[PDB]
RNA sequence: UGUGUGAGAAGGAGCUAUACAGAUACAGGCGAAGGAGAAGCGGGA
RNA sequence: UUCGUUGACUGUGUUUACCACGGGGAAUUAGAACAGAAUAUCAAAAAAAA
């Protein structure tokens, strides 16, 4: 695809956003991806979620 | 030259007299059928018994024993074939790039047939020696160990083989007889 | 050797159901296609020649020969064939039971059977050659030692000996000899295939080179002619870069104008998959 | 001629042809000629099973239905009749250990091993084999080959001194073959490097070659434990 | 036990090994044979030598016809040692051969 | 699936459960004896073996017993094998294969006709093993 | 002279046209039972030697079903998505299950045509 | 080597009257050459007469 | 987010209303594997 | 495997693809619910003197 993809979490689920070159440009794409990464950093969407049961042995698959 | 000729395989009717006569005979046909169906016992009624219950149990036991022993015997070998097989691929993949093409060929490798108009590594045509033949090299010893029934079956097998291939020699010596023009073939 | 104009016979008729004429049922598409389903051809509509001494007669003789040789030899050969193809590597011994000290004929076979839950009846059924292909394959390749002897023994009077007394070390011999005669190259077919493809040996990436002694320096020098590094690289790997100019013209020019700048079709087909020996990775 | 042996093993005497190298290692070829036993033997269980089945079949009247019209065909080969009617050089010889698998071995000077030969640049391995067979073994010697692919290979590196010549080492590719029954023995030519030859069993094999050499082909030979 | 090719060759299985090697047949469906008027239940096991007289023929290689036994498709041949402990202990009485 | 493999492969002191023929992938069928009692964590031994196998240059695809037993049927396993294989053999879009999406038939709320693996469907008759990701 | 009048000559002509093609664009809410793409089982001769686009059919993607006439229909409440295939050079329709809600301009990226 | 290539054959098929497309690029030929400047139709008889006149003028 | 669309007595060699209770529906299962050579049987499960 | 079967069943409901209407009928979903009778496939079997 020739695209800069950035991963992030949303609604307790993983996801990603692409940035094609053919839209922005050679140079612009990377800038936009890093700017979006900064916004996700500020919003706290990069933190991985977790699930706990409170009982030893019982887990989630 | 004729400039226009195309032959196709053909089997003359006169050369196949043995086979034809064997087949057309009803007495022989019946016998053949009988041989194919060894038991030939009725199998279409409840009041039928091939063997009593006591007879089958011994058969079962013997069979079981036989199998049990043979598996044990054979496993040892199997491991060896496995092991051996492991190495061949290793050596093949280790060869240079130019010699790879020759390392993926069969024993019976031959060039493609060329239909020329009318007037490397491959040196010799594949020809399996007769000497190497299992039967060839151990027939005399086995023959003497054959039983009455075994001999009988051997005889019958010989007979049937002969019947099936009467003109083997004929074909070998005069292959041209087994050929007819395409126009004659496609208008029989 | 014999030489004669073999010629080529006409293709056989396949036939079809008496339904559908305006459309084209011959599209050359993969079977079971979710978008381009393939029309079915019932077996009963395929034209067949009447049964005679030629078609049926010789099948009887072949079946009688197989009955005399015994179906157990055919089942053993089948078993062997099936087993040999899945145990190409050293394997830990496997037991048929959870406990005890028994053994098995083959580990790979055992595993396969246990997994697939292969019917016991179907194993026996096959050995009788119900179909015509099973009889033709027995006629061409029927010897016990066929893995070793090819079809050499296809016309041997004394062939039942092999099927009767060929157990033990002799058996092992066959297995040993066959592996060195099996094919290992690439396959080239068109028709549908439903089976696991045979193993294919990989090709190396390190070609050889020729050298010769030289007394002027008491050393071995390469026989190849010295050239520019660029040339050397070009010849070895290929053109440098993502793209290059087209190939030159070999043949003389055309005496008259020809519209050679037009493609074969308005819409070229999709690219075909790559088929061939694989590259060997450094160990 | 010791010159041929030295040109084979070491690189001091240059040859009269261009050698084929592979990553600094020269490609080589070998051969191993083996013979099948002469006397047939059968397992124990096999006999038992056979006997039992025969007996059972006979008893139960479940045997094959062999007609008199088929088993009594007048043919030249006919030898069949009813029993009722019947009443009216200690290591070079090829006949050593009939019930064993004999392997061929050659002696280079004072070392027992398999034949060896280098590969000419541009030539095939079968050609090399052919030449080997026709020059070292015998002029009329031509054993039956089992295939085109090898079964085993090894590596051999030269000391730190001879490495300055240009060749780092050697590359051997072992091959297997069979001896056609009824053929004559070997005939070493006058200008061959082999000094002697002998046929040995699996058991006695280790007593001639080094373990190093043994291991390289131990996984390709027949099992006779 | 065995530890070499010769020992393998001259191996002498014990009665326990033979019992483990004993063949058994398992049913699939709860069908009634139209021929013999014999009912069948799922999960049951029987001896091959007494499960069906007619099927044995085919199984052993004395019948070219596969249709000899209507309930033949409903058979599963296994070894005694392959069977679970539960099954063994349950149908132990029906598997004896004394 | 039309994939060539070897069962119980020997590579020295290590024994591999399933070894592929075409591609460098080893499928591990973990059992209950490979985990502690009343827990969901691997043991030191198996960890070490995993480490070694990775070092060797061979990809390892784990398969826990509780995940296999849940997929009672063959339809739920046929697509899972494909998915798993893909996830391992993929070269593009490298990331942690932990929080990945999963949707199999008869477990997740989905249409019955929503298939992934067509019955006897192969483009150009090319095996799954040979198919390039 | 002479002339044979074709059976399809005026006024006897085909009034209903084969409206074959896509029926739902990208970012279009759909529900089960709606036909996404219409197709025909009839195939002409020499398909590989034509310029027209209607002679080529699309393959199913995600949450789609194939009908009797090879029509692609949806199977869940969602939006239509298109995708290209490199291995085959054929488009594939995909449906993403989504609930009924306002479509924001910042979520348009989710429905982009990608290559697989 | 030199060859005497056979000329094409007339197509006995009815075709539209569509326009004449333009040229792709200049055609370069060694030696003397005669070219047109504008598009138009030319008949086989016209071409044959031109060939006969050219052959008669140039010689054998 | 880029597709549908053959009007004029225009061209072409369009054209057939038909099959199946099943080796033509059909669960599960199986299913075609280069070249050379043997056979002269238009045979995949 | 030369393997099974008749589901090509019987009822309740007025929501949906296209749209002059007609024939939802060049031929669309589990209207994923409810009331009967049939056929096919099960699942599990770990730990081998350290």
């Amino acid at each position: 695809n020739e695209a800069w993809e950035v991963y992030f979490y949303e609604n307790l689920k993983k996801s990603a956003k692409p940035f094609p070159v053919k839209k922005f440009g050679i140079a612009r794409a990377k800038r936009e991806a890093l700017l979006f990464l900064e916004q996700m950093k500020l919003e706290g969407k990069l933190e991985k979620p977790t699930f706990s049961s409170g009982v030893d042995g019982v887990t989630f698959d | 030259p004729k400039h226009l000729t195309r032959y196709l395989p053909f089997v003359p009717t006169s050369l196949v007299h043995e086979t034809t006569s064997f087949l057309h005979d009803a007495t022989k046909l019946r016998a053949l059928l009988a041989l194919i169906f060894s038991p030939c016992k009725p199998e279409a009624s409840v009041a039928d018994e091939l063997a009593s219950p006591a007879a089958r149990l011994e058969f079962q036991q013997e069979k079981e024993r036989y199998h049990a022993i043979r598996d044990q015997h054979t496993d040892c070998y199997r491991r060896h074939e496995s092991a051996a097989a492991a190495s061949m691929w290793r050596a093949i993949e280790a060869l240079p790039s130019d010699l790879y093409e020759e390392a993926v060929q069969s024993v019976t490798f031959a060039p493609p047939y060329e239909n020329e108009p009318p007037p490397g590594f491959y040196h010799e045509r594949f020809a399996f020696p007769r000497a190497l033949m299992f039967h060839e090299m151990y027939g005399e010893q086995i023959f003497q160990s054959l039983s009455q029934l075994e001999r009988r079956k051997l005889q019958v097998f010989m007979n049937l083989m002969h019947v099936r291939y009467p003109h083997a020699e004929l074909k070998r010596d005069k292959p041209a007889l087994f050929w007819l023009p395409e126009r004659q073939v496609l208008s029989r | 050797p014999f030489k004669i104009f073999k010629a080529s016979p006409p293709p056989a008729p396949t036939g079809r159901k008496p339904t559908g004429y305006r459309g084209n049922h011959w599209h050359k598409k993969v079977l079971y296609d979710p978008v381009y389903p393939t029309t079915k051809v019932p077996a009963a509509l395929v034209p067949r020649y009447p049964i005679d001494w030629r078609n049926g007669g010789r099948a009887l003789l072949i079946a009688a020969l197989s009955k005399l040789e015994g179906a157990s030899a055919l089942q053993r050969r089948i078993f062997l064939r099936e087993n040999s193809r899945e145990s190409q590597v050293p394997q830990t011994p496997l037991s048929p039971f959870q406990t005890g000290s028994s053994a098995s004929g083959g580990g790979a076979y055992l595993v396969s059977s246990l997994g697939r839950k292969r019917s016991y009846v179907g194993r026996i059924a096959v050995s009788l050659m119900p179909r015509h292909r099973q009889i033709a394959d027995y006629q061409r390749v029927g010897g016990f030692c066929s893995p070793r002897c090819f079809s050499e023994c296809s016309k041997e009077l004394r062939r039942c000996l092999c099927a009767w007394r060929c157990t033990g070390f002799h058996e092992h011999v066959v297995q040993m000899d066959g592996m060195l005669g099996e094919y290992k190259g690439e396959v080239k077919t068109e028709k549908p295939l439903f089976s696991v493809l045979r193993r294919q040996a990989r090709r190396n990436a390190d070609p050889s080179e020729g050298v010769a002694f030289c007394a002027e320096s008491a050393k071995f020098k390469s026989v190849r002619r010295a050239q520019h590094p660029a040339f050397e690289a070009f010849d070895r790997q290929g053109p440098d870069g993502p793209s290059q100019k087209p190939a030159p013209r070999k043949e003389p020019p055309l005496p008259f104008y020809s519209a050679s700048h037009v493609p074969n079709v308005p819409r070229p087909p999709p690219p075909q998959p790559y088929t061939g020996p694989l590259k060997v990775r450094e160990g | 001629g010791t010159s041929r042996r030295l040109s084979l093993f070491f690189s001091d005497p240059p040859p009269a042809y261009a050698l084929s190298l592979h990553a600094g290692y020269k490609i080589q070829a070998a051969l191993c000629v083996d013979r099948l036993p002469l006397v047939y033997r059968e397992p124990r269980y096999e006999k038992r099973w056979r006997e039992f089945k025969e007996q059972w079949e006979a008893q139960t009247k479940n045997g094959l239905t062999l007609a008199d019209e088929i088993t009594f065909m007048k043919f030249p080969f006919h030898f069949f009749e009813t029993e009722e009617a019947q009443k009216k050089k200690g290591l070079r010889s090829l006949e050593r250990e009939p019930e064993r698998t004999l392997y061929l071995i050659v002696r280079y000077g004072d070392s027992w091993q398999f034949p060896l030969e280098d590969r000419i640049h541009g030539q095939s391995m079968r050609s090399t084999l052919k030449r080997l067979c026709s020059e070292q073994l015998g002029s009329s010697y031509a054993p039956f080959l089992l295939g085109y692919s090898p079964f085993s290979y090894a590596k051999r590196t030269y000391p730190k001194k001879t490495k300055e010549a240009g060749i780092l080492g050697r590359k051997i590719f072992y091959y297997r073959a069979h001896h056609i029954p009824g053929s004559e023995n070997l005939k070493l030519p006058e200008g061959s490097p082999v000094s002697d030859f002998a046929w040995v069993t699996l058991q006695e094999l280790p007593a001639y070659i080094s373990p190093r050499k043994l291991a390289a082909v131990s996984a390709g030979l027949l099992l006779e434990e | 036990t065995v530890k070499s090719l010769a020992a393998a060759e001259q191996w002498e299985p014990s009665p326990l090994t033979l019992k483990q090697h004993q063949q058994v047949v398992v049913w699939k469906k709860d069908r009634t044979c139209i021929l013999c008027k014999k009912e069948v239940q799922g999960g049951n096991v029987e001896k091959v030598e007494t499960a069906c007289e007619k099927a044995w023929r085919f199984l052993s290689g004395y019948s070219r016809s596969a249709h000899v036994c209507p309930i033949l498709p409903q058979m599963r041949i296994l070894r005694y040692g392959e069977l679970p402990l539960r099954d063994r202990a349950k149908f132990d009485a029906k598997l004896r051969r004394e | 699936l039309r994939i060539a493999h070897f069962c119980y492969a020997i590579r020295g002191p290590l024994v591999f459960d399933v070894l592929e023929r075409d591609r460098p992938i080893v499928w591990q069928c973990n059992t209950a004896d490979r985990f502690y009692v009343n827990s969901a964590e691997k043991t030191t031994a198996v960890k070490l073996q995993e480490r070694i196998t990775q070092a060797m240059g061979l990809k390892v695809g784990n398969c826990e017993y509780w995940q296999w037993m849940k997929m009672k049927r063959k339809r739920t396993r046929l697509e899972y094998i494909r998915m798993q294989r893909y996830y391992i053999l993929k070269d593009r879009r490298q990331h942690d294969p932990d929080f990945e999406g999963w949707t199999l038939p008869l477990v997740h709320h989905m249409h019955r006709r929503n298939r992934l693996h067509y019955d006897y469907y192969f483009p150009n008759y090319t095996p799954l093993s040979r198919v390039e990701y | 002279a002479s002339y044979r009048r074709p059976s399809r000559a005026s006024p006897t002509g085909q009034a209903r046209k084969p409206h074959v093609g896509v029926r739902r664009l990208a970012a279009e809410y759909v529900w089960p039972g709606v036909v996404l793409v219409k197709q025909r089982k009839v195939i002409a001769f020499n398909v590989e030697t034509k310029r027209r686009n209607r002679h080529f059919k699309l393959y199913p993607g995600e949450n789609v079903k194939v009908s009797k006439v090879t029509n692609l229909v949806a199977l869940c409440h969602g939006r239509v998505k298109f995708t290209h295939d490199v291995s085959r050079d054929v488009l594939v329709v995909n449906v993403l299950p989504e609930r009924r809600e306002e479509l924001l301009r910042e979520d348009l990226w989710r429905y982009r045509t990608e290559h697989v | 080597p030199p060859f005497r290539f056979k000329a094409p054959q007339e197509v006995r098929i009815k075709v539209p009257i569509g326009r004449i497309p333009p040229a792709v690029g200049p055609e370069i030929r060694l030696g003397k050459s005669i070219v047109a400047v504008a598009p138009h139709r030319v008949t086989a008889e016209q071409l044959e007469d031109a060939r006969r006149v050219l052959r008669r003028v140039l010689g054998r």
